[PDB]
Order: structure tokens, then C-alpha cells, then sequence
């Protein structure tokens, strides 16, 4: 047992809250399976997902974020998390922030992602062509070939 | 680096500056 | 020097196309530089836009594709590319074919990376809340006090 | 596995018949 002042219910509702407003922003096929919660918390997701919109359409900041460089993003992470709160005051606005910053993090580190799995894959492929292929390739007289394969 | 720090401060009190906002 | 025919050329221009053509897949915020090509490797690169496009409308293959594990994609990767090719015949389709199944293995592989990215950032997100915040959001009652703060 | 064998062998003949069809 234990009410919303609970220490258990605050990080349980908050792991919710969290990955709900993470996964929404990261969606924007291979979709996420959705976090299933009560009505209060659907309510308080839907209030994030129109924060997290409203700030994204604040240009300052998309620049700044895109700005910063994510090679030890826990780092970055802690450094960001330790400023906002250093003055001692708390509201629920940072926290909001707080939650922005993290689905952030998360679209940062996945373009960082994107061109290395590219690459080793296009590794396999571009190996696999050069010792199976190649042959069959010249003798079409090499990719203009695929042009007069497509009728261009 | 440095300017990397510079960067970093400014996102925080960027992030700060806009949660204490979402009030009114 | 050296033509189209050239072993030199072929590598050259197939990394060009098969970047081009999985960048533009895995672009469907942080996008990718594009390729700078010729006129009749951008013609290429779009007839090959084509073809992936009707092959993205061929249910009966994303679902085989979307059923595969990628646990070790390397060995699915070349065990198919093998496959394919073993019956000793060679004509452009199949070279297409391969291509759109590397861009399916980037996909896939981004999928998995997802989830993961996502509980590793949610991980410092909530060390940091639960060491730092939990007590002023205990003093709101909870996250119970975000439903006030929204208004709800 | 033994499934995922199937699965692989599946792929690999549908990426090699829809290959061979684009022809016409």
C-alpha cells in the first residue's frame, strides 16, 4: 500500500510518465509497444506531450541542443540536470524540462547511431558485391548497366 | 571544450529560464 | 583512369547508390547529408527509390522480414545474400532486392538500439530525480500535484 | 532457430523471385 506521496508510487508513476513522453517524441514501420496506464496518468501524459510540443517549437533551444556535443552524454546529462537545479528552487516547469531534455538525449544518440550501422552493413554489402558479383557486374559493362535496365 | 562548457551552462539555464515560464 | 566497366568505378559508384538508397529509406529533426552525385547516378538513385517503394508494398515480404531475429544480423545478412544467389543466376532485380534488404537491416537493427537507448537515459533520469527531486515532489503529494499544476 | 532457419530460407527465395520478376 502506499499513496501518491509514496517514494514507491512517485518513482513507479514517474517511470510511466517518462517513458510515455519519451517514446511519443521518439516515434516522429518499427513502433514502440505503448505504455498502458490509468486515466489520471493519461491525462497527466497527454499534458506533457503539449509541453514537450510547445518546446519544441521554441527555436532557441532546438539550436542550443543540436549545438552541444553528445560524445559521453551521461556527462552532458548530469552537467544539465545539476545546473537547472542549483539555484535551490524547485517547480514543476524544470521537471517538465527535465523530461525534455532526457527524450533529447535520446534522438541525439540515436543519429549518432544511424551513420555507423550504415556503414558496417554497407561494409557486408559492398564485401559481399565486390567477391560474388563484380564479375557479373563488368560484364554488363558495370552500373550503366542498370540504367538500360531500367529503360533509361 | 570550453566552449562545449559554455554550451552546456547555457541549455541549463535555457531549460531552468523556460520551466520557471510554464506557469502563466 | 578507367570506365564503367572497371572494378574501380563499380565500388565507386555502388557505395554512392546503396548509401544513397539506405539514407533515404531511414529517413522516413536529424537528418542525413545527403549524396552528391552525377546526373545519371541521381537517375539511378531514383529509379532505385522506385523499386524499393513498390517493394515496401509487398506485405507478404515485410512480414518474413519483420519475423526474422537480428540477434546476429551479420550471419542473417550473409546467409541470405548466399541464398540468394546459390541457383548461379545474376540479373539486376535480385542486386536490387539485396540492396533493399541491407535497408531493412539498418531499420531493424535501429529498432532494437531504441528501447535500449531509452532505459539506459530513463536509468540517469530517474537516479537523478529520485536522489534530487522525490522530496520536493513528495512535499506536492505526488505527481497527484502535476494534475493541479496543469489545471486538471 | 531451427524456425528462424526456415524464416532465413523464406526471405531468401522471396528476395530472389521478387528479383527476378522486376524485369517486366
Amino acid at each position: 500500500g502506499g499513496g501518491p506521496t509514496s517514494s514507491e508510487q512517485i518513482m513507479k508513476t514517474g517511470a510511466l510518465l517518462l517513458q510515455g513522453f519519451i517514446q511519443d517524441r521518439a516515434g516522429r514501420e518499427l513502433a514502440l509497444d505503448p505504455v498502458p496506464q490509468d486515466a489520471s496518468t493519461k491525462k497527466l501524459s497527454e499534458s506533457l506531450k503539449r509541453i514537450g510540443d510547445e518546446l519544441d517549437s521554441n527555436m532557441e533551444l532546438q539550436r542550443m541542443i543540436a549545438a552541444v556535443d553528445t560524445d559521453s552524454p551521461r556527462e552532458v546529462f548530469f552537467r544539465v540536470a545539476a545546473d537547472m537545479f542549483s539555484d535551490g528552487n524547485f517547480n514543476w516547469g524544470r521537471v517538465v524540462a527535465l523530461f525534455y531534455f532526457a527524450s533529447k538525449l535520446v534522438l541525439k544518440a540515436l543519429s549518432t547511431k544511424v551513420p555507423e550501422l550504415i556503414r558496417t552493413i554497407m561494409g557486408w554489402t559492398l564485401d559481399f558485391l565486390r567477391e560474388r558479383l563484380l564479375g557479373w557486374i563488368q560484364d554488363q559493362g558495370g552500373w550503366d548497366g542498370l540504367l538500360s535496365y531500367f529503360g533509361t | 571544450s570550453e566552449s562545449q562548457e559554455d554550451i552546456i551552462r547555457n541549455i541549463a539555464r535555457h531549460l531552468a529560464q523556460v520551466g520557471d515560464s510554464m506557469d502563466r
